[PDB]
DNA sequence: GAGAATCCCGGTGCCGAGGCCGCTCAATTGGTCGTAGACAGCTCTAGCACCGCTTAAACGCACGTACGCGCTGTCCCCCGCGTTTTAACCGCCAAGGGGATTACTCCCTAGTCTCCAGGCACGTGTCAGATATATACATCCTGTGC
DNA sequence: GCACAGGATGTATATATCTGACACGTGCCTGGAGACTAGGGAGTAATCCCCTTGGCGGTTAAAACGCGGGGGACAGCGCGTACGTGCGTTTAAGCGGTGCTAGAGCTGTCTACGACCAATTGAGCGGCCTCGGCACCGGGATTCTC
C-alpha cells in the first residue's frame, strides 16, 4: 500500500523522499519530513490552481493559458510578494493605469 | 547594421507595454545599450555552463539556471 | 525516461475543478514552480539543520523553515494542514 | 479630412497591448543579436530553439519591469515623458551596478 | 502606547540622513521614516525569532540574527564569528 | 557678530559625519523598541548585547543607503528638499513593500 | 618517512586539510576530488592576500598600524571589483563613503 | 576548543606588510569574509555539479565556480594562481 | 450630429490536449544494528533590573531667509498618417553533426587505525600617551609721562 | 594723543615617573597525514538518431521616411513658507556598580529511529489513438470622439 494513501495525500511521498535522499542535504532524513513536505506542496498547489481556476471561470475559458496564470499569480499580493523575483513564460502584465495617465477631467 | 537589429517600433512596443505615454527620442540607442549589457551577463553565465558540460550547444535548462543564479529566474523552459 | 507530476497535479485539479483543462506549457510553468519551491524549502532545511549542529533531517526544521520562507496566511494554513497530515500518517502507522 | 487627437490612438494601443501578451521583439533579429554576441566567446556555438524564446521572454520581462519603473520615475518628476536620466535613475535605484 | 517608536529621536533621523549626504529634510518625514524603521524591524526579527525558537532557546544570540540578515540578502560581518 | 551662510556649515557636518565611524543613536531607546516590538512574537525573550549591536548596524546601514537613494531621487526631481513622495518613490524602486 | 602536510607541498599557507574537512562534512557532494581542496585553498589565499594588500594600503594612507574596519570599508568600497563582489555586505564599524554630489556644492 | 583562520591570515599580512597590526573586530570581518566566500563558491559548485549529474567535486567545476562568481580580472588571476598551485601539487616527484 | 473602432455572434476545420494498454524499474515490506539525538544534571556566564549622579543632548520658541511651487509664454521636438520597400515570416528538404546511450575498465577516492606535531590557549617582556618640574627667554599686557 | 618701562605669561624642552596596550615562550590535544583496502564512478569509445542550420522561394505585415501640427518641457519670476540657526530649559541615556539569578552549554547515558540489504508488485511513462475547444474569417450591433 502507498504511503501517500496512509498520509491521505496525492503527491508522491516516495518520489519526493527519493529526491530528498539524493538531495544531498544531510546524512539522515526522517520519515515524517517528506510527508510534511508533500502536505505543504499539496496545499500550495491547491491554492494556486484554485486561483487559476477562478481566473479561468471569470474569463469564460476552460483551458489554462499562462496569461491566466499571470493574472492568478499577480493579483494576490501575498503570492506577488513571494513570486516577486520570478517572471512567467508568456505571462503578460496586469492592466494598471495611474490616475492622471488617463487624460481630460470627469 | 546587424547591431541595430532591434528596431524603433520594437522599443515602442516594449514602452507601451510598460504603459508610457510620451517617449523622448534619445531613449532608443541607450536602451539598445541596456540590452547589449543585460543579455551580455547571461550569455557569459550560460556559455560557461555549456563548456563545463563538455557541450558546444546551449539549451533551455542551463540558461534557466543562469537566470536563477542572477536572480530573475524563469519558468516553463525546464528547470 | 523522465519524471514529473502530471497525473498528481491533474488529480488535484480534477478534485477541485472537473471542467478546466491544462496546457502542457502551463503545466511546465507549474512543474518549474513546484520544484523551485521544493528546492528553496529543502535548501533552507539543509542550512538550518546544519546551523544547530544536527546531522539529521526531521519534521521540526522543515517546520521552522516553512514558517520562515512562507509568509502570513500561507504559513499558518500550511502548518495546520501539514500537522494534520503528519498526525494522520503517524496515527495510521 | 479627419485627424485624431494625440493621446487617443496611443492610449488605445496601450490598452490593446495590455490585454494581449504576445512577444514584441521580432524573433529573427533578436536571434541574430544573440548569435552575434555569443560568437565573441566561443565560435561555432549551436543554439537550441526554445533557448532563444527563453532569452526573448526574459528580455521583454526585464524591459517591461524597467519601463514601468522609469514611467514611475518620470511621473514623479511631474512629467509625462521619460528621459535617459530617468533611465539611469531607475537603474541606480534598482541597484543595477 | 509608550514613547518607543518615537523614542528614536527627531535629530537622529536627521543625523542618519546626514550620514548619507542630504541637505534639506522636511518635518513630516520623521514619523514616516520611523514607520520605515519599524517595518524593516519586524520582518528581520521574525526570522531572528524563528531561528531562536528552533534552537529551543528563549534568549536571542548574536548568530541567528546575522543569519537572519543573511536571509534576505542583507548579509553582515563582524558578529559572524 | 559674524555669521556663516546657511548650507556652509551643513556641508561641514556632512563631512564630519562621513569622516566619523561611531553610531549615531542611543542604545536604550533601540533596546526598548526591540523589546516592545519583539514581545508580540514571543514573551520573556532575552537578548545578546552584540545581537542588539548587529540590529543597530544593519538598520543604520539600511537607513543610510535608503537616505542616499532618496537624496538621488529628490535631486532628480529638480529639488534638494526631500518629501513623502521621495520616500514612496525610493521604496517602490528598491522593490520592498 | 617523516613528511609535512600537503599545504606546503602545494606551496600554500591556508590549511588545505581543514578546508578539505569542511568540504567532506559540508555535505556538498558525497565524493570530493584531490585537486578541489588545494584549488580552493589557493583561491581563498589569493582573495585574502588581495584584501590585505588593499587594507594595508588604506592603513598606510591613514599612516596607522592596526587595521581599523574603516580601513576595510575603504579598501572594499573604493575598489570597483570588490564593490561588485561585496555589494550587499555590511562591514561592522565600517561607516560610509566620502562623496558629495556636484549640485549640493555652492556653485554660485 | 574554537575554530578560525586567525594564524593563517595573520601570516598572510605579515608576509607582505610586517609592520602592520590587526584588530580582532577586523579579524572577525576577515573570518566572516572567508567563510562567506567559501560557502558561496562551494554551494554554487555543488549546484553546478548537480546540473552535470556528477557526484564528484573535482577542480574543474570549482574553477568553473570561480569564473561564474568572481569578477573577471581577479577571476583570471585566481585561476592562474590556482593552476600553478595544482601543478605544483601534482609534481610529487 | 457622422465614423472608424471596438464587442459580439455564426460558420470552418484541425491539431494538440484527454483516454488506453504494456510493463519496467522503483515505491513499498521485513529484519539488523549502531549511533546520534532525547532527557537529566550541574555549573558558570552573563543578562536583567535598579540606585544614583552627569551631563551631552534633546525639546521648545522666536526669527528669517533660501527654496518649493503656481503660473506663463516659448519653442519645438515628438506624434498621426500615406507610401514604398524590405526584411521578417512560413513551408519544407536536407544532411550532417552533435547529444544520447550502453558497456567495460581502471583508478581514484571513501573508510579505518596509528601517531605526532600544528595549531591552538595561556602566562609574561616590550613600546606609546599622560602628568609633572623648572627655568631662562621671548613676547604680550599694562601703568605712566611729555 | 603717543612712546617708554615694568610685570605677567606662554613655553620649550630636557629628564623623571607612570600607566596602558602590544608580541613571544610552554602544555596539550586532536585532527591531518600515511598506509592499506575496496568498490563504484567517470573515462572512453562506438553507434544511433534527432535536430539544427542553412537554403531556397513566395508573400506580406511592417518599418523608414517625411509632412503637418500641437501639447509638453522649460526658463523665468513672484510669493510665501518652511526648515535652518540659535539659545534657554529640562532630561534621559549613560556609566558604573551591585545584586541576583536564570539559562547556555557541556557531559552522561540510554534507546529508538533510520541507514542498509534482500525481496516484491504496481503504477506512471510513453507510444498510439480520438475528438472537440477554440483561433480564425466574415457579418452585425455599439462607443467614444471631433
Amino acid at each position: 500500500q502507498s504511503r501517500s494513501a496512509k498520509a491521505g495525500l496525492t503527491f508522491p511521498v516516495g518520489r519526493v523522499h527519493r529526491l530528498l535522499r539524493r538531495g544531498n542535504y544531510a546524512q539522515r532524513i526522517g520519515s515524517g519530513a517528506p510527508v510534511y513536505l508533500t502536505a505543504v506542496l499539496e496545499y500550495l498547489a491547491a491554492e494556486i490552481l484554485e486561483l487559476a481556476g477562478n481566473a479561468a471561470r471569470d474569463n469564460k475559458k476552460t483551458r489554462i493559458i499562462p496569461r491566466h496564470l499571470q493574472l492568478a499569480i499577480r493579483n494576490d499580493d501575498e503570492l506577488n510578494k513571494l513570486l516577486g523575483n520570478v517572471t512567467i513564460a508568456q505571462g503578460g502584465v496586469l492592466p494598471n493605469i495611474h490616475q492622471n495617465l488617463l487624460p481630460k477631467k470627469s | 547594421d546587424n547591431i541595430q537589429g532591434i528596431t524603433k517600433p520594437a522599443i515602442r512596443r516594449l514602452a507601451r507595454r510598460g504603459g508610457v505615454k510620451r517617449i523622448s527620442g534619445l531613449i532608443y540607442e541607450e536602451t539598445r545599450g541596456v540590452l547589449k549589457v543585460f543579455l551580455e551577463n547571461v550569455i557569459r553565465d550560460a556559455v560557461t555552463y555549456t563548456e563545463h558540460a563538455k557541450r558546444k550547444t546551449v539549451t533551455a535548462m542551463d540558461v534557466v539556471y543562469a537566470l536563477k543564479r542572477q536572480g530573475r529566474t524563469l519558468y516553463g523552459f525546464g528547470g | 525516461r523522465k519524471e514529473t507530476y502530471s497525473s498528481y497535479i491533474y488529480k488535484v485539479l480534477k478534485q477541485t475543478h472537473p471542467d478546466t483543462g491544462i496546457s502542457q506549457k502551463s503545466m511546465s510553468i507549474l512543474n518549474s514552480f513546484v520544484n523551485d519551491i521544493f528546492e528553496r524549502i529543502a535548501t533552507e532545511a539543509s542550512k538550518l539543520a546544519a546551523y544547530n549542529k544536527k546531522s539529521t533531517i526531521s519534521a521540526r526544521e522543515i517546520q521552522t523553515a516553512v514558517r520562515l520562507i512562507l509568509p502570513g496566511e500561507l504559513a499558518k494554513h500550511a502548518v495546520s494542514e501539514g500537522t494534520r497530515a503528519v498526525t494522520k500518517y503517524s496515527s495510521s502507522t | 479630412p479627419h485627424r485624431y487627437k494625440p493621446g487617443t490612438v496611443a492610449l488605445r494601443e496601450i490598452r490593446r497591448f495590455q490585454k494581449s501578451t504576445e512577444l514584441l521583439i521580432r524573433k529573427l533579429p533578436f536571434q541574430r543579436l544573440v548569435r552575434e554576441i555569443a560568437q565573441d566567446f566561443k565560435t561555432d556555438l549551436r543554439f537550441q530553439s526554445s533557448a532563444i524564446g527563453a532569452l526573448q521572454e526574459s528580455v521583454e520581462a526585464y524591459l517591461v519591469s524597467l519601463f514601468e519603473d522609469t514611467n514611475l520615475a518620470a511621473i514623479h518628476a511631474k512629467r509625462v515623458t521619460i528621459q535617459k536620466k530617468d533611465i539611469k535613475l531607475a537603474r541606480r535605484l534598482r541597484g543595477e551596478r
